[PDB]
């Protein structure tokens, strides 16, 4: 299976089938986040997807080819997080992103808390392009989660 | 060993639940890809 779309990343080295993260498949390349797979290779039915590019600082990795996702938050509009939680349905969540202010620029951020195995779920603009991956973020005073809209180059 | 299985298409949901504020945070991105609060 390499049909474009969103996929779950499962494993069996622990108790039963366990969703460790999410990813998107586009133009024959599978894009997820580095902490999901730690670069390890994946299987899809008969096949085997091997890593192609990765970067621990960006927390990104792509399989079977170069990173293909190049859409960005315009900033202004809201966006949807296509959350694929473990054991649960893919669900779309609309929100207006905030801002991670860094030394090298600003990044969009979504204030959406979901179980750990939701990491790598895509974030969409109103025209359907994937603008980033959910899962790398911070914990705030209130205790819940803020994730960056992490995109590749 | 990790395997992948498909969970949906990628499309915008016009009937989506809307939620989540829009905070701005001063953060640092360390060498290991971990965001921290400043
Ligand atoms: N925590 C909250 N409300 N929500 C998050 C939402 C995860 C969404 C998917 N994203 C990640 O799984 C990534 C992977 C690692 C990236 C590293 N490149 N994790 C993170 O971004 C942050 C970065 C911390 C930066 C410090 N250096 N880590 C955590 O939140 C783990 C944590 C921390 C304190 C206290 C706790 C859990 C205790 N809560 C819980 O047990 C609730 C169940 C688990 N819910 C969560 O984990």
């Amino acid at each position: 299976e390499t049909t474009d779309g969103v996929y779950r990343v499962m494993t069996r080295r622990l108790l039963g089938s366990t969703q460790v993260g999410v990813g998107v498949m586009q133009e024959g390349v599978f894009h997820t986040m580095w902490h999901v797979t730690k670069g390890a290779a994946l299987r899809s039915g008969e096949g085997r997807l091997d890593p192609y590019w990765g970067d621990v600082k960006q927390d990104l990795v792509s399989y079977c080819g170069p990173w293909k996702l190049d859409a960005a938050w315009d900033g202004l509009s809201e966006v949807q997080l296509l959350a694929v939680p473990p054991g649960e349905r893919a669900k779309n969540i609309q929100t207006l992103p905030g801002i991670f202010k860094t030394k090298d620029g600003d990044i969009g951020a979504v204030a959406l808390d979901y179980p750990a195995g939701t990491s790598g779920s895509p974030i969409l603009d109103k025209c359907g392009r994937v603008i980033g991956l959910y899962g790398n973020g911070v914990v705030i005073k209130n205790g819940s989660y803020v994730s960056a809209i992490t995109q590749g180059k | 060993d990790m395997y992948i299985e498909r969970a949906g298409d990628i499309t915008w949901e016009k009937d989506a639940e809307v939620t989540g504020n829009s905070p701005r945070l001063d953060v640092a991105l360390d060498e290991s890809g971990d965001f921290s609060l400043v």
